[PDB]
C-alpha cells in the first residue's frame, strides 16, 4: 500500500504545483493585457 | 442578523460622522458665501442663483444632519428597551422608521446608516417587510423657491455690504 | 502618456476618495481621544481646570452642590 | 460546585471593582454636565434632553452599584454565617437573592458578579434550581419621566448661569 | 469585468436571467 500512498502524494504535490504554476500565469497574463491595451489591441487584450 | 453591540458601535459612530460633517459643512458654507458675494459684486445675477440652489441644499443637509443625530442618539438612549422588547415602542417607532428612511437617502455621507438601517430592519423585520415630515422635506429633492433664493441673496448682500436688486 | 494613464475622471475619484479617507480618519482619531480622555478621568478633575482656569485668568487679568441637588431630585421622583 | 474561598475573594474583588466605578463615573457625570451645559447655551433643548437621559441612566447606575457593594459587603461580614449553615438566613436572603438577580444586568462592567452569582447558586441550588425594590428600579430599562428630566435641566442651567425654559 | 477594469485603469474607457425566466414563465 506504500506504493500507492507514494502515488497519492506525488499527485497531490502536482495538483499543488499546478495551481502554483497557473498562479503565475495569471499574473503573467494580466501583464500582457496591460501591455496590449497600452499598444490598443482590444482581440489581443480579450485572449 | 440582528446583533445589538454592533448596532450599538455603529450608532456611535453615526454620531461621531454627522458632528464632523456639520463643523465641515458649516465652514464649507461659510467659505461659499463669498464666492455668492463675489458674484453679486461681479454683478452676475443668476449665476449667484445657483449658488444659492446649492448653498440652500447644503444648509438643509446640515439641518437635516443635526435631527438623525437627536434620533441615533435617542437610540443610543433607548438601547436598553431597544434589546429588551421585541415589540417597537411607539416614542422608539419614528426614530426608526426616519432612520430606516433616511439611510438610503444618505448612503454617500455618512456609510454607518446603512449598517444601523440593516440592523433596525433585522431587528423589527416583523413590522417592516412614521417619518418625520421636516426631516423628510429637508431630505426632498426638490428646487427652493425663488423667494426664498431671493431672499437669501439679499441677506449675502447685506452682510457683505453689495448692491443686489431683487425681481 | 501622463494624461492618458490619470485621467481627470480618476483625478476626481482619487480627489474625492482621499477626502472621504481623511474624513473617516477624523472620525478615528475623535474617537481615541474621547477613549484616551475617559480612561484617564481621574487623573484630570474637571472642577480643578476649572478652577485653575479661573486663578490664572484673574492673575493676567481677562476675566473670563450640584450633585446633591439632583441627587436629592431623583429621592423625590 | 461551591468553593468558599473563591466566593470570598471574587467578593473583595467586587467591592474594589464597584468603588473604581463609582469614582470613574462620577467624574464622567462631571465631564458631561458641563456638555450638556454647552448644548445649552448654544440653544439645542431637545438634545439636551436625551444627553440628560444618558446621565441620569449613569447616576442610577452608580447608585445601584453602591447597592451592590452594601450587599457585598453585608457576604463578606456574614460570610462565616454562610460557610457554617446550610440553609440561608432571613438576612441573607435579600443579599443573595439581589445579587444573583442583578448579576446578568451587570455582566459588563463587573465581570466577578458573574461568578458571585455562580457560586451562590451553586451554594443554594436546592432553594433555586426578596430582591431589593429600589434596586430593582435603579436597574429598571425603562426611560426616565420627562419632568424629571426638564428638572434636571434646570438644576444644569441654575449650575451653569444658562438661560432655559421649561415645557 | 477584467476588461473593464483593465481598460479603466489603463484611462481607455471602451438579472437577465432572471427577467427571462420570468418571462417564459409568463409565455
Amino acid at each position: 500500500m506504500e506504493k500507492h500512498l507514494f502515488n497519492l502524494k506525488f499527485a497531490a504535490k502536482e495538483l499543488s504545483r499546478s495551481a502554483k504554476k497557473c498562479d503565475k500565469e495569471e499574473k503573467a497574463e494580466k501583464a500582457k493585457i496591460e501591455k496590449a491595451i497600452q499598444k490598443g489591441n482590444m482581440e489581443v487584450a480579450r485572449i | 442578523g440582528f446583533k445589538a453591540e454592533r448596532l450599538r458601535v455603529n450608532l456611535r459612530l453615526v454620531i461621531n460622522r454627522l458632528k464632523l460633517l456639520e463643523k465641515k459643512k458649516t465652514e464649507l458654507a461659510q467659505k461659499a458665501r463669498k464666492e455668492i458675494a463675489d458674484y453679486l459684486a461681479a454683478g452676475k445675477d443668476e449665476r449667484a442663483r445657483i449658488r444659492v440652489e446649492h448653498i440652500i441644499r447644503e444648509d438643509y443637509l446640515v439641518e437635516a444632519m443635526e435631527i438623525l443625530e437627536l434620533y441615533c442618539d435617542l437610540l443610543l438612549a433607548r438601547f436598553g428597551l431597544i434589546q429588551s422588547m421585541k415589540e417597537l415602542d411607539s416614542g422608539l417607532a419614528e426614530s426608526v422608521s426616519t432612520l430606516i428612511w433616511a439611510a438610503p437617502r444618505l448612503q454617500s455621507e455618512v456609510a454607518e446608516l446603512k449598517i444601523v438601517a440593516d440592523q433596525l430592519c433585522a431587528k423589527y423585520s416583523k413590522e417592516y417587510g412614521t417619518v418625520n415630515d421636516r426631516l423628510m422635506h429637508k431630505l426632498s429633492v426638490e428646487a427652493p423657491p425663488k423667494i426664498l433664493v431671493e431672499r437669501y441673496l439679499i441677506e449675502i448682500a447685506k452682510n457683505y455690504n453689495v448692491p443686489y436688486e431683487p425681481d | 502618456a501622463t494624461l492618458k494613464t490619470m485621467n481627470l475622471e480618476k483625478i476626481s475619484a482619487l480627489m474625492d476618495k482621499f477626502e472621504h479617507q481623511f474624513e473617516t480618519l477624523d472620525v478615528q482619531t475623535q474617537q481615541m481621544e474621547d477613549t484616551m480622555s475617559s480612561t484617564t478621568t481621574l487623573t484630570t478633575p474637571q472642577n480643578q481646570v476649572d478652577m485653575l482656569l479661573q486663578e490664572m485668568a484673574d492673575e493676567a487679568g481677562l476675566d473670563l452642590e450640584l450633585s446633591q441637588r439632583l441627587a436629592r431630585l431623583r429621592d423625590q421622583v
